[PDB]
């Protein structure tokens, strides 16, 4: 609903971790959207690795390869 | 690690249900997720320092977050 | 497993107008021979709100593709005005490049663009309708985001 997993000061450190300057008030909210989003993907597609192979705890390992799947970036060539 | 563990835990466990209801995780998965999402948040704020310093524009926009979510391609 | 590696891109006649065509120097190899298709294509992102304002401004269908190393260069014509939003026409945007096998996207290869005006006047007091012919397209050649994806290559 309104649950948030982030706070704003970590938002501003992340940002500053960023390289980022100044923050417009309109990026929590949009931080945020953009993390309720990355989480679904992720965990939806965990949830596939502990469900098709049976298991009621997702381990550490069910989240790793979840993740390998989700396209890595790099920033070169 | 720069996000509280105990908020983003209860943010985890309710996006959990909603998919389904009887589902359950461990302390070492939570934690892997929140490595990856200060990783993923933070390769997108760098993005946006991008803009800043060859624009005009040193505040940041959801515009530019917006952005740099669709140069790597899960809106795609 | 990897079927298709691509090596390294260049970003040709950058900085240059907005109608200038894009330029790339893709280079990439192949590991097996290659039977089903390879489609690449130049995404020109019109506006951050919304992917219904991607304009996608070529594309290059090649197959069979021996194996190998191989280099060409990919021109494709600037973007249709008409469809970009005024807001968005100034400023920052993207460029990508894209490869498909059978009909899956493996790698995306973006670039922010930005457009700015030459002339300080129009730096200064920007017209209220972007006049496309006087924007100068700057891409910035050195940020690559090369975004792999892992798809079947059976």
């Amino acid at each position: 609903d309104n649950i948030q997993g982030i706070t704003k000061p970590a938002i501003r450190r992340l940002a500053r971790r960023g390289g980022v300057k100044r923050i417009s008030g309109l990026i929590y909210e949009e931080t945020r959207g953009v993390l309720k989003v990355f989480l679904e993907n992720v965990i939806r597609d965990a949830v596939t690795y502990t469900e098709h192979a049976k298991r009621k705890t997702v381990t550490a390992m069910d989240v790793v390869y979840a993740l390998k799947r989700q396209g890595r970036t790099l920033y070169g060539f | 690690l720069l996000i509280r563990k105990l908020p983003f835990q209860r943010l985890v466990r309710e996006i959990a249900q909603d998919f389904k209801t009887d589902l359950r995780f461990q302390s070492s998965a939570v934690m892997a997720l929140q490595e990856a999402s200060e990783a993923y948040l933070v390769g997108l704020f760098e993005d946006t320092n991008l803009c800043a310093i060859h624009a005009k524009r040193v505040t940041i926009m959801p515009k530019d977050i917006q952005l740099a979510r669709r140069i790597r391609g899960e809106r795609a | 497993m990897a079927k298709v590696q691509v090596n390294n891109v260049v970003v040709l006649d950058n900085p240059s107008p907005f109608y200038n065509p894009f330029q790339f120097e893709i280079t990439f190899e192949c590991i097996e021979d290659l039977s089903e298709d390879l489609e690449w294509k130049i995404i020109y992102v019109g506006s951050a709100e919304s992917e219904e304002y991607d304009q996608v401004l070529d594309s290059v269908l090649v197959g069979p593709v021996p194996a190998g190393r191989h280099m060409f260069v990919f021109q494709a014509d600037a973007p249709n005005p008409g469809l970009i939003p005024d807001a968005d026409a100034v400023g920052v945007t993207v460029v990508l490049i894209t490869c498909t096998y059978r009909g899956q996207e493996f790698i995306r290869v973006g670039y922010y663009v930005n457009n700015e005006y030459t002339e300080t006047e129009l730096r200064e007091n920007p017209p209220v309708k972007p006049d496309f012919s006087k924007l100068q397209r700057n891409i910035l050649a050195s940020n690559p985001r090369v975004t792999r994806f892992h798809i079947n290559w059976e």
